[PDB]
DNA sequence: TGAGCGGCCTCGGCACCATGTGACTTA
DNA sequence: TAAGTCACATGGTGCCGAGGCCGCTCA
């Protein structure tokens, strides 16, 4: 249950020098790791300018809960029109600190990410794709569950959610064939197909995978400590012009 | 719900400034005994680790209590 | 269910002017072309001749069957109604069209005598602020500061909750 | 006035009217406000609720409260204690309605803070902290401390939803102050008792009888739209809360402070809060000037920061990344409305079909702020460019098919206010003169401004343009070339030939000018002659209805004009082919002049109404036959006998100054004999 | 800024000072006000006094040796007048339990 | 000006699946 | 020691009756 909260930044800001500055601001040493990650590693989803950097500051003070862990996660690439977002979890109040720390000192024009319809499938998409140790790439299958809030005349239909099994998804995608996005080619297109429902046209609040995570149209809570980089990558073309 | 409406209470219970201050005095002892009470039926309940209390462990508590006095 | 006719009889009339337009103007290339051979490369001063045959034809058309309707007053076919509530809509908004548009005009001047001054200001500015000078232990001193603003909130709690009668900013 | 404190001063029941209807007439100044609460709070002899009617109906300010005010009523305020015996107990409900009073109207939050833990003065206390809070540094954890304290506290009533509201005041102010939500979370979560504390009632007919004092009370000194707001974002303060040797730009309060340390000044690199929008100062109170004062301390060039911030905002708008585009769009309009770089940077990136397919609402809003006010730095290029531009433009709004779409036309209207800008300079005036006549090329164009499908937005660009050549062609200074006033034959003979009656008048008014003009040039040249063409051909489609005879109306002859009145039935075929060829005979001024001639007949009270609905010489000759002796005497508009003569007193009508149409009159009244002894 | 040209053509001190400002004022509102007030030491009212501002150095400079064993029975309604303005912490000591360890809670924090 | 019905809405009690962690077993 | 099965205790979404204030609302 740690909410991420979404930025993007104006400038691709580098973190490795200045940092020492934010330290002695906040009286403590944070753990800036950086790395260097290639998330599109599948041919039809391009092979040059993959590159991305990714820092993960870290307010580290003790490990009990997110009132001491509100991690930061940044995401850049040089060669987009929009070079540089981040997100952050926790609920601490430092975190603003920080934020206002990165205007003031980088000069970036910082604001808030809001995911559309398709945004939000193929953050579904990215969000089961899992990097592996042996440098391949697994598919988790999670029963999935679209969860819609349509506004209608006299409040008539509040609310319906399209709740999917983990079996039935699987299913779907081997009907569909060997594919890396499932939600997208085969979920959404089934939907369609069977209920009339364009998943992409109407008012989706929420997909909600039982137990890993339940992404919505402002904030990605996940059960996992981390986010992982496929989400990460799938934000950044989000945001771009 | 004020304190002072606990001393009215206490008043028409028993029915100037001076009594009124005895009263007032009267009203912060019986929270007292409240709050004492309420924190040993806490205090049984993690000793057997329920997280709220139940009306077996308060009366034990305040029997426990009034032993005492 | 004289709104659904008043509505139907809307984009029919919508539909005839369209084909009528589009049919003058294929009548008239037609002729153009059955004279010629192919010459269909005409300049833009002879279309623009073709446009206006086509406007004073098509205003010619519509004052001579509104001589024909409004000649003898019926008051009685809905038509006839319809055409004064087409009028009566059509010249009501005409005086406010030009006020609204000289309104704005002096707006606009407005605008540019502002954007003139402070283009002005500006310059000046810009030349006062390059003959300024370039820009140039505390230990104690956020020690005594902190213990000033201590200091300072006793003074206020004990001034506050003693009840004297005397509170002022006390620096 | 003196008669308050005269009464103030007998009082240390007829005191008492006279105090309230002078107070409801003048209302009390504040060393007399001052003295008025120094009698009420010491005596006891007055009666409470004749206390609390005075706090409520006899306390109105006119002008600033002074802080001696404050510190006498905090004086006031206090309670007995064991340190101060001898002063006596104020009433709970005076001190409770003095506090309402106050809401009605960093040492001082403090002071209000620590008067919060009074009991009966929770209920009022709040707003003023909640007020007082108007900067982040202004909260720390030792008041965060009392209030909590203070807050979960027994023996209180109003404590928990209010102190709820002052830590969700606090929380939405600072994001810092290590996080306090879980404190909020202790303190009661029923969102009820806070729901009604959020909104506050101020009793507005006391608040309206303080509005209309204090429009009597100072000129320019509280008027009353500016108090009613200040009132109302208070308000809204508290309803929306659900959810050292030199100086920093933000810490300036004053316009004193930024001389003596203006070589001294630090522009901080916080863009993003200085440029995203009180009787206090404070860094908000210069937010206004602070991108000037970028650009002043920064020398101007495309590297600074409102402009960067500008750029970027701008194209998050057409990229649709804001959730609201009508919030920062007039923060950028401000800002590069001037600036000529910024507006010249924003027009060459923007200003293209790509930017318009993704949004043009945007790029109309960014047109009607930046083009008005652009002024080219480089002449040579602009031309070609805004030609490609307009182009885009009206291809990208013609395909579609639908003709409501007024974004071209639109964009034209701000392009000829921009020509309008560019004439009012002397220098390259050619450029916007040319462009100008690309503009009117463009506009009467068959495709949007058509005698079927009408667009009234084209028409109103185009009598923007016909305005703008009409001043234009009253500057004697300006050596202008003579050919950059016509705007050819194939446009005039074509708006002559349009039914609209606006377009027109505007026509002749630039008929009226162009002649005007053209009176001291040679009598025989090339367009002196075009001139005379385009006012013998609308001389006779206006008023002479000798067409026929004509060699030719608007470049096409009278044969084909004959045969289109041929297989044309009438019903009447009395006069046919000088029926409807006149001012009344015009399908924009048919109606107009039976209007006219209604207004007419209604303003010398004539019995006779023209029951005809066409006014033409065989209608008029029937009503002279079907009234004939009525008319002889009276009853009808003196001085006319003749369709001409009816004709000319339309005329007067129309030259009167409650029309729209006065150029149409004038240009009868100049270019004819006949016509010329009415102007 | 014309002006300010000019003019130019041709800090530590008011800190002290408004520090030395409140040491004076704090001594005359506990000299003319509180211990009169109070009325106690039999009208001797420097002698208490002394013992007052000796308490308070402690309390502004945060002894940590604070405690109630160093308030007497005349200063007790002023420690009563103190936590009536909750900005005291009242701990007991855990090595000395019996021993209320007090002081003042922190003014200047930004946390 | 004053009573007055209706959408709102939150309290909170209940119902049920969902969930994270220690204890324990398997390899 | 990495991974698995287990009941267990808490988290949480949805639901609904009670009741309150609001929101005009109309005489």
């Amino acid at each position: 249950p740690y909410t991420w909260k979404f930025l993007g930044i104006s400038k691709q800001l580098s973190l490795e020098n200045g940092i020492a500055k934010l330290n002695q601001l906040l009286n403590l040493e944070v753990d800036l790791d950086i790395q260097t990650i290639r998330v599109p590693s599948d041919p039809d989803g391009g092979t040059a300018a993959d590159e991305y950097i990714r820092y993960e500051m870290r307010l580290d003070i003790s490990n009990l809960d997110e009132g001491t862990y509100s991690k930061f996660i940044f995401l850049g690439n040089s060669k987009m029109e929009v070079p540089m977002f981040l997100c952050y979890c926790g609920t601490d109040n430092r975190n603003e600190v920080v934020l206002q720390w990165l205007k003031a000192e980088y000069g970036v024009i910082m604001w808030p990410i809001k995911f559309e319809q398709k945004t939000m499938i193929k953050l579904a998409d990215a969000s089961i794709v899992h990097v592996t140790k042996e440098n391949i790439e697994q598919i988790t299958w999670f029963s999935s569950k679209l969860y819609f809030e349509p506004e209608t005349q006299d409040k008539n239909l509040r609310q319906f959610s399209i709740e999917i099994p983990r079996e039935s998804c699987e299913g779907l995608a081997l009907g569909y064939g060997n594919t890396m996005h499932p939600y997208n080619d085969a979920i959404v297109p089934y939907i369609y197909n069977e209920t009339g429902m364009a998943v992409e046209r109407l008012p989706l609040t929420s997909v909600i995978l039982a137990g890993h995570t339940k992404i919505m149209r402002e904030s990605i809570v996940t059960s996992t400590r981390s986010l992982r980089n496929r989400v990460l990558a799938v934000v950044l073309q989000s945001i771009q012009f | 719900m004020d304190t002072e409406a606990l001393a009215n209470y206490l008043l028409r219970q028993l029915s100037s400034s001076q009594e009124y201050n005895k009263k007032l005095l009267l009203a912060c002892g019986f929270q007292a005994i409240l709050r004492k009470i309420l924190l040993d039926a806490r205090t049984r309940a993690t000793a057997e680790g329920l997280r709220e209390v139940y009306p077996y462990h308060i009366e034990a508590a305040t029997q426990a209590f009034l032993d005492s006095q | 269910s004289s709104e659904k006719q008043w509505e139907r009889i809307q984009q029919l009339e919508k539909e005839h002017v369209e084909v009528y337009r589009e049919l003058l103007i294929t009548l008239d290339r037609l002729y153009l072309i059955r004279k010629h051979n192919h010459a269909v490369i005409l300049s833009h001063t002879q279309q623009r001749l073709l446009e206006i045959r086509h406007q004073l034809q098509i205003n010619l058309e519509k004052t001579a069957l509104l001589i024909r309707l409004l000649e003898k007053p019926d008051n009685t076919n809905v038509l006839f109604t319809k055409l004064q509530n087409l009028l009566e809509e059509s010249n009501s908004l005409d005086y406010e069209l030009l006020q609204s548009l000289g309104a704005q005009s002096s707006l606009h001047k407005q605008l540019i005598e502002s954007r003139a001054e402070r283009d002005e200001l500006m310059s000046k500015l810009i030349e006062l602020s390059s003959k300024f000078p370039k820009p140039t232990t505390a230990g104690k001193q956020v020690e005594v500061e902190k213990e000033n603003e201590t200091i300072q909130e006793l003074m206020i709690a004990l001034q506050i909750h003693s009840g004297y009668t005397n509170i002022s900013y006390t620096i | 006035s003196l008669i308050l404190d005269d009464i103030i001063l007998s009082l240390t029941k007829t005191t008492l009217s006279l105090l309230y209807e002078k107070s409801k007439q003048y209302g009390l100044s504040s060393p007399q406000l001052q003295a008025l609460v120094r009698l009420l709070c010491e005596t006891s002899i007055i009666d409470t609720v004749t206390k609390v009617y005075i706090v409520e109906n006899c306390f109105l300010p006119d002008g600033y409260l002074t802080k001696e005010l404050l510190l006498e009523i905090i004086n006031h305020l206090g309670t007995p204690t064991v340190f101060s015996r001898y002063r006596i107990q104020t009433p709970p409900v005076l001190q409770s309605a003095l506090c309402k009073w106050l809401v009605h109207v960093n040492i001082s939050s403090s002071i209000w803070l620590h008067l919060w833990q009074f009991s009966f003065l929770q209920k009022w206390i709040t707003p003023l902290v909640i007020w007082q809070a108007t900067t982040p540094v202004d909260v720390k954890p030792w008041k965060l401390s009392i209030i909590k304290r203070c807050a979960m506290h027994p023996g209180y009533r109003d404590a928990p939803g209010s102190a709820t509201l002052i830590l969700q005041r606090f929380q939405c102010l600072v994001g810092a102050s290590s996080q306090i939500t879980e404190s909020i979370i202790t303190i009661n979560c029923n969102r009820k008792t806070l729901k009604s504390h959020r909104n506050l009632k101020l009793d507005a007919h006391f608040l309206s009888i303080l509005k209309r004092i204090l429009s009597r009370a100072h000129p320019a000194n509280f008027p009353a739209d500016t108090v009613q707001n200040t009132i109302d974002m208070y308000l809204s303060e508290i309803h929306q809360l659900g959810a050292d040797s030199t100086v920093s730009l933000w810490d300036v309060t004053s316009l004193e402070q930024l001389a003596q340390n203006w070589p001294q000044l630090h522009i901080p690199n916080d863009v993003d809060y200085m440029m995203k929008p009180r009787k206090v100062m404070s860094r908000d109170s210069l937010k206004h000037l602070y991108s000037s004062i970028i650009l002043i301390k920064n020398s101007r060039d495309e590297s600074s920061s409102p402009y960067e911030w500008c750029i970027w905002q701008l194209k998050r708008c057409f990229a649709h990344q804001i959730e609201t585009p009508q919030e920062v769009i007039p923060i950028i309009i401000s800002v590069s409305s001037m600036d000529n770089k910024l507006s010249s940077r924003i027009i060459q990136t923007f200003c293209n079909l790509k930017y318009l397919k993704l949004d043009e609402l945007t790029l109309k809003k960014v047109c009607g702020g930046i083009l008005p006010l652009w002024k080219p730095e480089l002449i040579s290029g602009t031309r070609e460019f805004f030609v490609k531009f307009m182009a885009s433009i009206f291809m990208w709004s013609t395909r579609d098919g639908h003709d409501n779409n007024c974004t071209f036309s639109e964009t034209c209207f701000y392009v000829l206010q921009m020509i309008t800008n560019w004439v009012l300079d002397d220098k390259l005036i050619a450029l916007g003169l040319t462009l100008l006549h690309d503009m009117q090329s463009l506009l009467t164009l068959d495709k949007i401004f058509n005698n079927a499908t009408s667009n009234r937005f084209s028409t109103m660009a185009f009598i923007s343009s016909l305005d703008i050549l009409t001043q234009l062609s009253k500057q004697t200074k300006s050596d202008y070339a003579i050919q950059y006033l016509i705007v050819g034959p194939d446009i005039m003979n074509k708006v002559f030939s349009s039914d609209d009656p606006l377009l027109l008048s505007a026509a002749c008014r630039y008929l009226v000018a162009t002649k005007n003009k053209l009176m001291q040039y040679p009598s025989t040249n090339k367009f002196v002659r075009m001139q005379n063409q385009y006012i013998m051909d609308l001389t006779n489609y206006l008023y002479r209805n000798k067409v026929l005879s004509s060699k030719s109306l608007f470049g096409v002859s009278p044969d084909f004009f004959k045969q289109i009145l041929e297989n044309l039935y009438i019903p009447t075929a009395d006069f046919k082919n000088a029926k409807f060829f006149t001012i009344t005979g015009i399908p924009a001024l048919s109606y107009i002049c039976i209007i006219i001639l209604r207004r007419l007949e209604t303003a010398e009270n004539t019995k006779i109404k023209f029951t005809s609905g066409i006014i033409n010489e065989e209608t008029f000759n029937n009503f002279f036959r079907v009234h004939h002796d009525e008319i002889g005497q009276h009853g009808w508009i003196k001085g006319v006998n003749n369709i001409h003569d009816l004709r000319v007193k339309i005329l007067m009508h129309l030259s009167n100054t409650a029309n729209p149409y006065r150029d149409i009159a004038a240009f009868l009244f100049t270019y004819l004999k006949s016509l010329s002894k009415y102007s | 800024l014309q002006h300010q040209m000019t003019i130019m053509d041709s800090h530590i001190r008011t800190r002290k000072a408004r520090n030395k400002e409140l040491w004076d004022s704090l001594a005359d509102f506990l000299k003319g006000y509180l211990v009169p007030n109070l009325d106690d030491n039999d009208e001797s009212i420097d002698s208490l006094t002394n013992e007052v501002m000796l308490l308070m150095k402690r309390l502004i400079e945060h002894d940590l040796n604070l405690t109630l064993n160093d308030f007497s029975s005349k200063t007790i309604p002023i420690y009563r007048l103190l936590l009536r303005a909750n900005i005291i912490t009242v701990i007991e000591g855990s090595t000395n339990p019996g021993t209320k360890y007090i002081k003042l809670i922190d003014f200047n924090e930004t946390s």
